[PDB]
């Protein structure tokens, strides 16, 4: 069972961006679905839930209410939705699959983000 | 009671080894842990 | 009145409870017949509880609001296997209901174990208390417990064609919230099959 | 296997609710006086070094689980290397009792030197933790200087515990905690 | 340890039954704050059971019924209710007595299992367990607070230093 | 000769038979282990026979022909279920293998029951006969029957990642028609479990 | 002697069949547990090597003997030739363990040092051969870390054997092998 | 193990009765498959019966009778049954039993014997074993698979690591 | 049981230096070796 990000690229502060990820192998509305971000240098930090049933979501505080997460059980995929972005968001953003509150294990190779200012 | 492997007696007399322990006038947990409730608290059926 | 409810390796705890309904007997009748030559045999892994949704009840819902349940049901553990394994089974239901408000709600519920259930008039739902039953009155319990043998008119009976029990839950009195209460009360089930027996191995599909 | 959670007796339900069986337990490994008697590293200072348990870190295996427990007693084990001649100092001796080879010194055998030494502390029973951050003079089994100490090892002889405390672990980011584990 | 710190998990109206859900380990990060998983990180392999407490918090106008269960490793834990019945399970509701307590078996291959979790372990070995909201009477916005603490049969060996 | 075996409801019989093969034990060791809490049971209803085809033996097949064959298999009766309801078994195998010529066939064949089978060297068949076996000597049995207990370094094994036992069909001397004989010879397999127990019911898939 | 092959039953034939006497056995040196137990050498690796009997040579006396068994149990002792402080730590314990003092830590003592470990993993027997090329990272009895360490022993102890497999001897070309055998 | 590289011997139909013919050693390259011979690598010395086990695999219609024999040391050993017929040896022939077994004696002047065959030895010290083919009736083409295992007496000693 | 010299009790308990064995509730192959069949399978002549 294998994720992976997209919609990682460089923006200025203020903007957007989507991030995306597949899921491979397995059911995928069977799963939590999470994301994780490594800001550089420091250790990796959560961010953002959705339950199976995309009812459940929970939000980093730093990140809450900025950013928006979707998935989409049809299409095989999650969606976080950056709004406002600051310059301290910039981190690679790992995808995580899985059943723990925290999402946890299965995790993709993570996208790189860079907003600039 | 500790890590220790002599079949044999120590050496050293036990009032040098150690420290003699004085007398005045798992004890507590233990004694509480067998003290659980394992039972059922309402009737059994089946 | 705490009640504790062991079936397998599964239980069920209720702290309001009005006791257990025994219907038509106490225990099953004899196993062994003379129509299985003595190939029958029991299943002990399959005796277990399993949950079920019924459905939201409402104060719109009148008097005469029912719900039919049969058994057996679709069922995706080791119960629902055997009736794809086996020609023959047969089995004893310990069913339990559970509709949760708070002690503020009101109005009752009916629910039974109606054996060879079609079509049951409306006025004859008025005589529904002949069979085993337990009323729910929030008032009092939150929880309805039946064990019931297994009836029919053969031994050993094929669930493909003939469900033996119905299970029916009924609304004698409408909800009233009083403010106090919950809003609607949901119903679920908790059901297990008892005594199982099983004869008659089909092949496979390969 | 319903009851009251207020009343904080404890409850213990087991397997034959629904149908199991209860086999049986050998708990040496977690007995107190087993598992708390091993040495374990402390840093040294060059020349005096008080004796003390609570210099072990905390996240160490005999560091943590010493913590745990507000009142603890047992005797002390060292193994010390060190160069020149290690003087040993009895509880609340003045400090410029070191200096004194009529005091307990074990002249310099290498690699390094062992000494077994008693409960020497004025106190009935020692703390971890005392409520008066600091910890009072008097929690000590004394202290031992040499020319230079390069390591210092404490280990617990008949050790005691008493009124549990929290012991807590790392706590995941993940939903589980992964570590490498040995494998072949 | 609950999300947003609290150790206790609410009830919810919604489609969605599952009240808590995490692996059966003792370097969970749930577990993380339980003295029973304080030990743990000390020694290398237990045996035996564990014992859940749940104490339901909410006022005396409010009912639910709940439902823990335990999902055994090589398929995915339940999502559903209806789709736990099958596993081992208990069940019960809120009442006079306000504590109710849960036995986790010890079920497995070896006759004992690591404490700590390798990384090279994707899929929990111990399985998970479930904790289920069936329904409640008006008890939006009430808590149930869990507790842990070792069974009659827990047993823990083989005393190792891994820092932490 | 004659030898009749009896599993469940099901049944072989042999004419001619050089009797049974009890491998490594004659009776299963310890069931009930403190791993799993006395929550195992043992399933009556999954032991009997089921059949498989092996291979085509033929005069081409040099010395040195050998058929690996993992157990437990595919298996779309009672047994296959067990391995998706439950997540950890055991059990014993009881193995019977049937290839028939005509006694005027000759060669040789060697069957055994081999535990924890991994790319056994060539050279290494010379010694296979340290396992328990049975040679199957058209010029005087027809089949080999073998019976194996469970061994694992665990008490229950998890099927899915592991496989214990595999059975193996070497040929020690090529076949010959010389005329009168069968011109090839059809090997098929008869196997059971035994004493098999089952813990830990997995969920449903709905 | 005649009987049918087929049958597998064990037949041994004796001497006295054409008029011998069979004489009297004394096997003490293939007994298991007799021959298994001596050190036999392991390559080792510079810092940490996880104690494995499988990486005993496959050629070694005690290497090949081990391998003719499915399910083999022992304990183990170790000899080891190493700079700097030798540290034990058991089984499935993480890798960040084998820095701490507290874990069982030999202090470098020439030539070398010897000690003797239980047998500390969570089956109730290990295994040569597995299926599911891998072992499973469960079999092991721990690793061992040093500054370096320059050689490595395994010995067993109490060495138990089951279910065997072949054991094979080196293929002659000609019709006999032929070794140069001391000579005086 | 035989040529071909098949643990077998075919019958065969000329003025040639030989039908295997091989050293007595636990070096030699026909045994060098066994198990038996597996052991002995490990162990410098041996006393003790060897036995072998035939098994005739042809069809019901064809009937062989066959010849072991053992030759000692310091001569020859024979390449005709006739002048095996002074040696130790037996014979038997294919019937409703399809199996035989021989046991090979332990004889020597030294109470043990080496496993190893020295480099500087010419002729085996052991002498050799010899198996003929006495007739066949329409045994054409039909194979006579041999096995090996230790005796009752077998005893093996000093155990040597000799790499191999 | 294996290669050990000392006449003399070990120095340490039988707990330390050995792991200790648990019970529950040359075996196999020697069983199987005794039962070998010895004799002639038809009847002796002379």
């Amino acid at each position: 069972v294998q994720l992976q990000e997209s919609g990682g690229g460089l923006v200025q502060a203020g903007g957007s961006l989507r991030l995306s990820c597949a899921a491979s192998g397995r059911t995928f509305s069977s799963y939590a679905m999470g994301w994780f971000r490594q800001a550089p240098g420091s250790e990796r930090e959560f961010v953002a839930r959705i339950s199976w049933s995309g009812g459940s979501t929970y939000y980093a505080d730093s990140v809450k209410g900025r950013f928006t997460i979707s998935r989409d059980n049809a299409k095989n995929t999650v969606y976080l939705q950056m709004n406002s972005l600051k310059p301290e968001d910039t981190a690679v953003y790992y995808c995580t699959a899985g059943f723990a509150l925290p999402p946890s294990d299965y995790w993709g190779q993570g996208t790189q983000v860079t907003v600039s200012s | 009671s500790g890590n220790t492997g002599s079949i044999i007696n120590n050496y050293y007399m036990q009032q040098y080894q150690n420290s003699m322990d004085t007398q005045l006038g798992n004890d507590w947990f233990s004694k509480l842990a067998s003290s659980a409730f394992s039972g059922l608290f309402g009737a059994l059926l089946a | 009145r705490i009640l504790t409810t062991r079936n397998g390796h599964t239980t069920s705890t209720t702290q309001s409870s009005v006791g257990i309904t025994h219907g038509y007997a106490t225990a099953e009748d004899f196993v062994n017949g003379p129509n299985t030559s003595g190939l029958e045999t029991r299943v002990v892994q399959a005796e277990r509880f399993f949950k079920t949704h019924l459905f939201d009840w409402v104060t719109s819902d009148p008097f005469g609001r029912y719900y039919l349940l049969e058994l057996p049901t679709d069922h995706k553990g080791v119960y629902g296997s055997l009736t794809d394994s086996y020609a023959y089974m047969r089995n004893g239901w310990d069913v339990e209901v559970t509709a949760v408000g708070n002690q503020f709600n009101g109005g009752c519920l009916l629910v039974a174990m109606v054996p060879e259930l079609c079509s049951i008039e409306q006025r004859e739902l008025f005589q529904l208390t002949l069979f085993p039953h337990q009323f729910i009155n929030p008032r009092t319990n939150m929880t309805a417990h039946i064990k019931v043998p297994f009836v029919g008119v053969n031994r050993y009976d094929q669930y493909k064609v003939h469900k033996p029990w119905t299970l029916v839950v009924m609304v004698v009195a409408p909800l009233t919230v009083n403010t106090e209460g919950a809003p609607q009360i949901k119903v679920y089930a908790n059901i297990a099959p008892t005594n199982v027996h099983v004869a008659g191995e089909f092949p496979s599909k390969e | 296997t319903t009851s009251t959670g207020e009343s904080a007796d404890p409850v213990t339900a087991t397997v034959e609710n629904y149908g199991g069986e209860t086999q049986v337990q050998r708990r040496h490994h977690t007995d107190v006086s087993f598992i708390l008697d091993r040495f374990v590293k402390v840093t040294p200072k060059d020349s005096i070094n008080v004796l003390d348990l609570m210099q072990t870190p905390s996240h160490t295996l005999v560091g943590a689980l010493l913590r745990t427990a507000t009142y603890y007693f047992a005797d002390l084990e060292v193994a010390v290397k060190h160069k020149g001649d290690l003087t040993w100092v009895p509880n609340g001796a003045p400090v410029a009792a070191l200096d004194n080879t009529t005091n307990p010194t074990a002249y310099h055998k290498a690699p390094l030197t062992r000494l077994a030494l008693p409960y020497t502390a004025p106190h009935r029973v020692l703390a971890t933790v005392y409520n008066g951050r600091p910890l009072p003079t008097s929690f000590n089994y004394g202290a031992i200087k040499a020319t230079r100490v390069t390591e210092l090892l404490y280990r617990m002889k008949r050790a005691e515990t008493y009124c549990p405390r929290p012991l807590l672990a790392v706590h995941p980011s993940a939903a589980r905690h992964k570590q490498k584990i040995v494998a072949p | 340890h609950f999300d947003g710190d609290v150790p206790y998990v609410t009830t919810k109206t919604d489609s969605d039954r599952v009240l808590a859900q995490f692996d059966l380990s003792l370097a969970a990060k749930h577990m993380s704050n339980t003295f029973l998983a304080g030990l743990a990180q000390y020694y290398t392999q237990y045996s035996g059971t564990v014992n859940l407490h749940f104490m339901f918090t909410g006022p005396t106008d409010a009912k639910a019924r709940y439902m823990i269960a335990y999902a055994p490793p090589g398929m995915e834990p339940p999502k559903t209710p209806e789709a736990a019945a099958h596993c081992i399970h208990a069940e019960w509701d809120t009442g006079l007595n306000s504590k109710f307590t849960f036995s986790i078996p010890y079920l497995s291959a070896a006759d004992y299992a690591y404490t700590a979790s390798d990384a090279a372990e994707t899929t929990n070995v111990q399985g998970w367990v479930c904790l289920f909201q069936i329904t409640h009477g008006k008890a939006e916005g009430d808590a149930l607070v869990v507790l842990a603490s070792a069974g009659k049969d827990f047993e823990l060996r083989l005393p190792v230093d891994a820092r932490q």
